[PDB]
């Protein structure tokens, strides 16, 4: 079936150079064109090109310049080369595909990947400082207890929080991230019955990809 | 030059018709721009709908319809259902490139709602040993997505020091959101009680702490 992943750099510098990869499946590259599309924070949809089947690409004028779109038929690959980035060039890149074989002649664009965020920032990559959250108040309060981790300032996003290695699964959040001077701060939280702990232990395990950093917390009373 | 505006924001109830529309700066919308219907669905979920004016796209609901009203494209729903409630985008061909509009915001009213459940969490010891002392409100399984959270300090509400995150959508379609009250070692050591207070279409949830 029809899929299209991208792939990014995560965090990339105002004045340099941007590379994404729209990998497909399901469909090749020799029949159908491929676009690409940005959505920047709280910003509509902006077309940045194509490139049809044949290897013609065409560009949004405005970008015409810094924008440049390759592909790679056997490899089921489409690249997008961006160019003299500016913080405003932050935003969720997508691939989306081409389609125009219809009963009466129309481009569409029909499949639609999942987007891949790029921060564009002269901010430093910083590990975060992860802080157990336990209950205080002990007194139960029913048959559950809720835990959490803090996971503080950190940069860029994301990271990823999980509860013993992913075996609990049990009513797992991880809230939205806040960022305070270029510093991220999350928490995550889950909820276990409370005959089990502290008797039980919980721990809550935080990978930071940009750092290549992980963080293991027990959660004790 | 080739802007592509649209309404920023529509409401609408269950059962009712709403028309969306898109317009060219350029002139009148036509067959030859192919207009494009795309919908956005929370957490950047994207799907094609009507392709070239009118051409509703196999899997989607036959209450989806587009036209030619006028000089614009229009995107008609007749018959409106809790789940059309997105962003709805429009895209022009002009020969050599598409412009996307600015999408419009659909808000369908009727849909069922959702309280709160709050926690409040006490700063961590090992926090303290920094310095620094951060209380955390979580709040979850809550709709519509919109939320007031205030803070007290020993009874007086607090001004500075809390940031909030913007609701997110759970699985389950309801959102969740989280408030941080940061204050230094000292502070936290100066006072008592400590409450998170989440406002909720006209009720109050409050939780607190010592």
């Amino acid at each position: 079936q029809v899929q299209l992943k991208e792939s990014g750099p995560g965090l990339v510098a105002p004045s340099q150079s941007l590379s994404i990869t729209c990998t497909v499946s399901g469909f090749l590259l020799i029949s159908n064109g491929v676009h690409w599309v940005r959505q920047p924070p709280g910003k509509g949809l902006e077309w940045l090109g194509v490139i049809w089947a044949g290897g013609n690409t065409n560009y949004n004028s405005a970008l015409m310049s810094r924008v440049s779109i390759s592909k790679d038929n056997s490899k089921s690959q489409v690249f997008l080369k961006m160019k003299s980035l500016q913080t405003d060039d932050t935003a969720m890149y997508y691939c989306a595909r081409d389609f125009y074989d219809y009963d009466v002649f129309y481009y569409a664009m029909d499949y639609w990947g999942q987007g891949t965020s790029v921060t564009v920032s002269s901010a430093k990559t910083t590990p975060p400082s992860v802080y157990p959250l336990a209950p205080g108040s002990a007194a139960q309060t029913n048959s559950m207890v809720t835990l959490g981790c803090l996971v503080k300032g950190y940069f860029p996003e994301p990271v990823t929080v999980t509860w013993n290695s992913g075996s609990l699964s049990s009513g797992v959040h991880t809230f939205p991230a806040v960022l305070q001077s270029d510093l991220y701060t999350l928490s995550s939280s889950v909820t276990v019955p409370s005959s089990t702990w502290p008797s039980e232990t919980v721990t809550c395990n935080v990978a930071h990809p940009a750092s290549s950093t992980k963080v293991d917390k027990k959660i004790v009373p | 030059q080739a802007v592509v505006t649209q309404e920023s924001a529509l409401t609408t109830s269950p059962g009712e018709t709403v028309t969306l529309t898109c317009r060219s700066s350029t002139g009148a919308v036509t067959t030859s721009n192919y207009a494009n219907w795309v919908q956005e669905k929370p957490d950047h979920l994207f799907t094609g709908l009507i392709g070239g004016t009118n051409n509703r796209a196999p899997g989607v609901p036959a209450r989806f319809s587009g036209s030619l009203i006028g000089d614009k494209a229009a995107l008609t729903i007749t018959g409106a259902q809790t789940e059309d409630e997105a962003i709805y985008f429009c895209a022009l061909w002009y020969s050599n490139h598409w412009v996307f509009g600015g999408g419009t915001k659909l808000t369908v009213l009727g849909q069922p709602k959702s309280s709160p459940s709050v926690t409040l969490f006490p700063p961590s010891s090992e926090e303290l040993e920094t310095n620094k002392a951060t209380l955390v409100c979580t709040i979850t399984d809550f709709y519509p997505g919109v939320v007031t959270v205030d803070w007290k300090v020993d009874g007086t509400p607090v001004t500075q020091g809390m940031e909030t995150t913007q609701p997110s959508k759970q699985s389950n379609n309801k959102y969740m959101a989280s408030s941080y009250l940061t204050l230094t070692a000292r502070a936290w050591e100066r006072h008592s009680s400590y409450s998170c207070q989440v406002t909720h279409e006209g009720h109050t949830v409050e939780k607190s702490l010592s």
